[PDB]
RNA sequence: CAGAAGAAGCACCGGCUAACUCCGUGCCAGCAGCCGCGGUAAUACGGAGGGUGCAAGCGUUAAUCGGAAUUACUGGGCGUAA
RNA sequence: ACGGUCCAGACUCCUACGGGAGGCAGCAGUGGGGAAUAUUGCACAAUGGGCGCAAGCCUGAUGCAGCCAUGCCGCGUGUAU
RNA sequence: AAUUGAAGAGUUUGAUCAUGGCUCAGAUUGAACGCUGGCGGCAGGCCUAACACAUGCAAGUCGAACGGUAACAGGAAGAAG
């Protein structure tokens, strides 16, 4: 069967392919190219585990210095078929995820977006709240709603570890009778979809959520 | 250029039957004529003076199925013509072939009459006319096409016309399906419910 | 000229290979022997490889020029690889035979050693340097001696006895090399059968066209020797538009449908614009290659890429220094048209009823980014216009204004590439601007903890906040620890807002404050005098007071860099990393290469690719990822503070 | 000759001004010709349901005249409003 | 004296450097400017004009076509159940 | 027969009457812009730079004024395969 590569894995595979393609053009040394080719082949093989003939063929095409971007795109499309799209919960489930948010509404998300997104994040501009839903390591769905700063600055995004336009995202601890509460946050990409495509490691995002906690 | 929305809703807003249905069944049975259209339709607001004038103008347009631009142009002609503007305007609307075909009973509803006229099923004075706006002069003979004589709808429409009151100004012959517009309908002959004065005042505004 | 007699060639070489001079000599000697030769001169410098790439895409053949002294240079390898990518048939021409230390055999050996190309000499030089007087043709087994400096008098003589044995040996090697690609030639070679000149030429030509063999010639453009023989080789071995594989495009309506544009005058017109130039006399010149059909001057054509109708006012054929207006351009020809307003480089031109799109050239992303600041506002406007025009001419050039900093960032394929464009902007457009490395994103933080009171004083607002430094990458933490309603709950959001706003604006150089914990533990309010604004101001005042006590510092982004290089160049790289305030974390051998992992500031990684290439002779590559923010050294920090505060 | 097939959108709903509620937001984001609206129960902000007005158009902006007896000839005024 | 002459000037162009050529506020069109305004069409079949004994020739006048929701007007996008 | 013609409203006050300015409801356009867009007839379409203009075309006609024949299409005549 097709390897069920994670969306973050697929993003990583694309990046290494782009590097490999860059390497072919960039590098004027055959030996260096060979080292990169072997590395790329090994890395892709590890991600896919067992490799079918289609992956093998693609790898062969990738290994060839005559590899083309058009070929890459087709290879990416094939690899995209291997990818599994992010699951979307029932509307009833959504309300269970955010019981505190009464009549919470989720906007429509593209299936392609789900396929390329490790987590789903939608931002309500009126409330200045971004809602992020992600299935945990146990695969239990987890939803967090946090304030997003209106001001936007260019800095390395914590979620993806990639420099982009980012705004401070703060998560509020449960209030008490005293009215004491703690908000902890770090800069995150304003566009969740761009962030999802940028992210190459599910663990990094997992850590980021842990940082908010 | 034509309103294709639900016909009864127009009647509900006016609060009176606009005769936009065949009348095979009572309007009350078909819809809640009493209630105005919409969620807040049951609530009745006090009508502003502008509102009263608007509603009258809307009623007439809805009955005759005439758009504002065309209806505005009619008012100007009615004013231009000598005599009572209100009466002239109402006569001009009646002169429309669409109304004439309906009044003769060839069409069950004015919209159905429009389809017959539009689809070249009606001949006036032996020339085919596809214009609803066409004004039928006195002593003009309007007859259905022989091809369209066979159509079932027209025959049924005649029966529905028998139920309705017959205009004095229009003489119609069954089977022959020819009608002669003897005279332009008098204001007295026209329905009293329509108030011409309100329409005149609105356009004078 | 017929399609069969047309040759579209380009001249490629390393810097100072005598490439331009070679072109000059060709034009001087020339149309050649009843054949039409269209020449496109490609740049030698590594920074203008894009110009070479575009030229190679539209060319049917190419001539590699090598320096007899130098042989294959790194630039040669790069251009060779580009030509290999596009599968352009090519011949090799040794140049600067007169140059002292010229060695033909060495140059040939470097072709095999560096490029691993199946290249064999079709000619042998007699003498070297000042003693170079004649060339032996191995195909015809004849010797051509140049008696004059102009090279207009070539005497065909018998191969001298001293070089006859050499010539026979070299011919045998030539036949063997060609025979590897030709079964017919191999049979004759193995059987020791006499291979006719015509049969040998045909075999070489076929092998050259298939990009399986590379005929090597020798000469000196400066001394006007061997250029005519090279032109003969161009005619003999290099393909016509008919010989080359027809270009494949796609329909604009159906991208999936592949349409092949064969070189035919009677076919539908299809051409590709590959160069645009602004001329003082004629205005905008668009150079285009016609692949199929014909186009007449004054006709209307369709830009299939843009879906725009355009009219060609004139057709200009280049003739060395002279230029000629032509009425019609035919298939396979390369010419310039005037009046194409919307046509850019890479755009396909076709008949109005045709919708073919030829494969466009892909432009690389900028590898170097620099900040350009105009000296005056008037210069800014001129700069913007200049940048647009330059971007129109060169799509690999990217110029955009950073909205945050207001700085104009220019991106290019090389430092020289950017320097030229800056110089052009200064000279052509008279724009005075200052160019520097783009300012790196910086963040501030606190090193020490302190409890501070912010009081605003009716209008009353009093807050007591404790600021403590957070762990690196922990972000900002605000804690409301007010107990007993010392501060009304209604004003707490205002306090937070005041802090947040102040943090975003920074305390030192105006960079956002990160990795800090703020705990509101105490305050005071007045029932009548307290307002939301007062508490917001009080919070802002508290941060200012904290800035004086909490020892603020500037942070710079630290990048984790993985460098892969040969072990021979490891020493130089290690020194380079250390010189850039970088720390090597680890080193691992991978096959024949060495991999170095290091942490370097992003501020010091600007232009690292060029330095790496220089240090490793282009045998090293690197990958970098953001790791963490680290405190900037005091000396740099002061400079940053000065720059931002306008000191 | 075949077949409803191939063919509806735009602005507006606090008052002036025909057309209303719900939800989100919380002197914020916003709106606005005028009057004004928005600080946690917004028919005035944004969206949705519903409605009104127009319709191959519908709004907006600019421009001219009118309403303006507000340069008054038609057709105004001058104690205290100029 | 729009598509005549001469002179002077500013502009553009040619040149053998001596000297020369030109004027879309006719039609279409290009560049520029602007918030913004059309095709380098067809025909002299008709009307009218010039010349001619006439035939005819000439006519970007004119008759038509192209583009544009820019306006005006009419009609449709179904109609009964 | 060549007429048929004439609407106000909001806003100064705690409230009022007056005065008085401001604003809105209408009509119209060589319009422009945004959103949207089926067809036809008819009409209109550089208001800006009286800015600069590539290229073609917009003024010719008369052999019944004249010498002629540059053509060409014939004729006659004379040589000719
Ligand atoms: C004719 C040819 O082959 O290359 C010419 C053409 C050339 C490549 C020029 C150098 C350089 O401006 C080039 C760039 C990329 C410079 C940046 C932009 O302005 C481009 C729009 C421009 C296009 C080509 C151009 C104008 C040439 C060189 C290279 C000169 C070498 C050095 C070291 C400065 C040349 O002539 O030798
Ligand atoms: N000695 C010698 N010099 C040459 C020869 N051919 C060219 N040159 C010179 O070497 C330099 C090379 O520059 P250029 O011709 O522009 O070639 P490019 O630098 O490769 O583009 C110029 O000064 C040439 O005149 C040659 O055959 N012999
Ligand atoms: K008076
Ligand atoms: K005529
Ligand atoms: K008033
Ligand atoms: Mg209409
Ligand atoms: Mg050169
Ligand atoms: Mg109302
Ligand atoms: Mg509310
Ligand atoms: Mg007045
Ligand atoms: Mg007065
Ligand atoms: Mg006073
Ligand atoms: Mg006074
Ligand atoms: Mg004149
Ligand atoms: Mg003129
Ligand atoms: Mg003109
Ligand atoms: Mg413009
Ligand atoms: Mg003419
Ligand atoms: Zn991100």
């Amino acid at each position: 069967m097709k390897t069920m590569i994670y969306p973050h894995q697929y993003n990583y595979i694309r990046s290494v392919i782009l590097r490999l393609k860059n390497v072919y053009k960039t590098v004027n040394d055959k030996e260096t190219v060979k080292v990169i080719q072997s590395e790329t082949y090994n890395d892709i093989n590890e991600i896919f585990g067992h490799i079918d003939d289609d992956i093998e063929e693609s790898l062969k095409v990738l290994m060839n210095i005559r590899l083309s971007n058009k070929e890459i795109e087709a290879i990416l499309n094939k690899f995209l078929e291997y990818v599994v799209p992010f699951e979307l919960p029932s509307p009833q489930k959504l309300q269970k995820v955010f019981k505190k948010v009464k009549k919470i509404k989720i906007p429509q998300f593209e299936e392609y977006d789900l396929k390329v997104s490790s987590f789903v994040g939608w931002n309500e501009l009126a409330s200045n709240r971004k809602y992020i839903i992600y299935y945990d390591e146990k695969k239990q769905l987890k939803g967090l709603y946090g304030e997003i700063s209106n001001q936007v600055v260019k800095g390395f995004c914590t979620i993806c570890n990639k420099e982009s336009n980012v705004s401070l995202f703060m998560k509020k601890s449960k209030t008490n009778s005293d009215g004491q509460y703690v908000k902890k946050g770090d800069y995150i990409c304003r566009d969740s979809i761009h962030c999802n495509k940028q992210l190459t490691d599910i663990n990094q995002f997992y850590n980021f959520i842990d940082k908010l906690d | 250029a034509r309103y294709l929305g639900p016909k009864l809703k127009l009647s509900r807003r006016e609060g009176t039957d606009l005769f936009l249905k065949s009348g095979v069944r009572a309007i009350d049975t078909k819809c809640k004529i009493e209630q105005a259209p919409g969620q807040h339709g049951a609530r009745k607001p006090r009508l502003s003076d502008y509102g009263v004038q608007l509603r009258e103008k809307q009623k007439v347009r809805r009955i005759y199925g005439v758009l504002e631009r065309q209806f505005r142009n009619y008012y100007k002609e009615a004013a231009r013509l000598k005599g009572n503007t209100g009466e002239n305007l109402l006569a001009l609307l009646e002169g429309r072939l669409d109304n004439v075909v309906y009044r003769m009973g060839f069409g069950a509803t004015r919209a159905e009459a429009r389809q017959l006229v539009s689809h070249k099923a009606i001949m006036v004075n032996g020339r085919v006319v596809n214009i609803a706006s066409y004004q039928v002069s006195p002593n003009d003979v309007v007859s259905i096409r022989e091809k369209a004589k066979k159509q079932s709808r027209v025959k049924a429409a005649l029966e529905l016309a028998e139920q309705r009151e017959k205009p004095t100004w229009l003489e119609v012959d069954a089977g022959k399906m020819e009608g002669t517009f003897k005279r332009k309908p008098e204001r007295s002959d026209l329905s009293a419910d329509i108030n011409e004065h309100l329409i005149v005042e609105l356009y004078s505004k | 000229f017929s399609l069969e007699k047309t040759r579209n060639i380009g001249i490629m070489a390393h810097i100072d290979a005598g490439k331009t001079t070679t072109t000059e000599r060709i034009l001087y000697y020339t149309a050649w022997e009843g054949h039409r030769v269209n020449i496109i001169d490609t740049p030698g410098h590594v920074d203008f490889t894009v110009e070479v790439e575009r030229s190679l895409r539209v060319l049917d053949g190419a001539v590699t020029v090598l320096d007899a002294q130098s042989g294959v240079e790194p630039q040669t390898e790069t251009v060779w690889r580009q030509a290999t990518t596009y599968g352009v048939p090519r011949i090799v021409f040794v140049n600067k035979m007169d140059k002292l230390g010229a060695n033909f055999e060495y140059s040939v050996s470097t072709l095999h050693d560096r490029l691993q190309a199946n290249a064999a000499p079709i000619q042998l030089p007699i003498g070297a340097e000042d003693e170079f007087e004649a060339i032996i043709d191995l195909v015809e087994m004849k010797c051509f001696k140049y008696t004059n400096d102009l090279g207009t008098e070539i005497e065909e003589i018998e191969i001298p006895e001293d070089h006859l044995d050499r010539a026979e040996e070299a011919r045998a090697s030539l036949i063997e090399a060609v025979a590897e690609t030709s079964d017919e030639l191999m049979e004759k070679y193995l059987g020791d059968e006499e291979i006719s000149v015509s049969e040998l030429k045909e075999a070489i030509r076929q092998a050259t066209t298939n990009v399986e063999f590379y005929p090597v010639l020798c000469g000196t453009a400066f001394k006007n020797k061997g250029v005519q023989l090279m032109l003969d080789a161009v005619i003999d071995y290099l393909p016509s538009p008919l010989d080359v594989k027809p270009i494949i495009g796609h329909r604009a309506s159906n991208p999936e449908e592949e349409v092949i544009a064969k070189a035919d005058d009677s076919a539908e017109f299809a051409a590709l614009a590959f160069k645009v130039m602004t001329d003082p006399y004629v205005g905008k010149l668009t150079f285009f290659r016609v692949y199929s059909g014909t186009m007449t001057s004054g006709s209307y054509v369709k830009n299939s890429t843009k879906g725009k109708r355009e009219r060609v006012g004139r057709l200009l054929q280049m003739h060395a220094n002279s230029r000629q207006e032509i009425d019609t351009v035919y298939s396979g020809d390369i010419a310039a048209a005037v009046g194409l307003k919307d046509t850019g480089t890479g755009d396909t031109l076709c008949g109005e009823k045709n919708d073919i799109i030829l494969e466009s050239m892909e432009f690389p992303e900028p590898v170097i980014h620099l900040s350009v600041e105009p000296k005056s506002k008037a210069d800014q406007d001129k700069m913007t216009q200049a940048l647009v025009k330059l971007q129109e001419e060169d799509p690999t050039f990217h110029a955009h204004t950073d909205e945050e900093t207001g700085q104009v960032i220019i991106g290019g394929m090389g430092e020289l590439h950017l320097d030229i464009l800056v110089d052009r902007m200064k000279k052509e457009f008279n724009v005075e601007c200052n160019v520097g490395a783009p300012m790196v994103s910086y963040r501030e933080t606190f090193k020490s903890s302190a409890q501070v009171q912010g009081k605003f004083s009716g209008q009353y607002g009093d807050v007591h906040i404790e600021f403590t430094p957070n762990e690196t990458g922990a972000g900002f933490e605000f804690e409301n620890a007010i107990v007993g309603g010392v501060v009304p709950r209604e004003y707490i959001p205002s306090v937070e807002a005041g802090l947040k706003d102040a943090m975003e604006n920074g305390v030192l150089a105006g960079y956002p404050l990160i990795d800090v914990k703020a705990k509101l533990y105490d305050g005071s309010y007045h029932d009548v005098d307290s307002s939301e604004m007062a508490f917001k101001i009080a919070a802002s005042l508290a941060l200012k007071e904290a800035a004086k006590k909490c020892d603020p510092v500037i942070l710079e982004p630290m990048m984790k860099v993985t460098i892969e290089m040969p072990e021979e160049y490891m020493g130089d790289i290690m020194g380079d990393v250390t010189s850039r305030r970088g720390r090597v974390d680890g080193m691992e051998p991978r096959g024949n290469a060495q991999v170095v992992n290091a942490y370097v500031p992003l501020s010091e990684m600007f232009g690292y690719a060029t330095s790496l290439r220089s240090n490793t002779q282009g045998r090293g590559t690197y990958t970098m990822y953001f790791d963490h923010y680290a405190e900037v050294p005091k000396s740099i920090a002061e400079d940053i503070i000065k720059k931002n505060k306008g000191e």
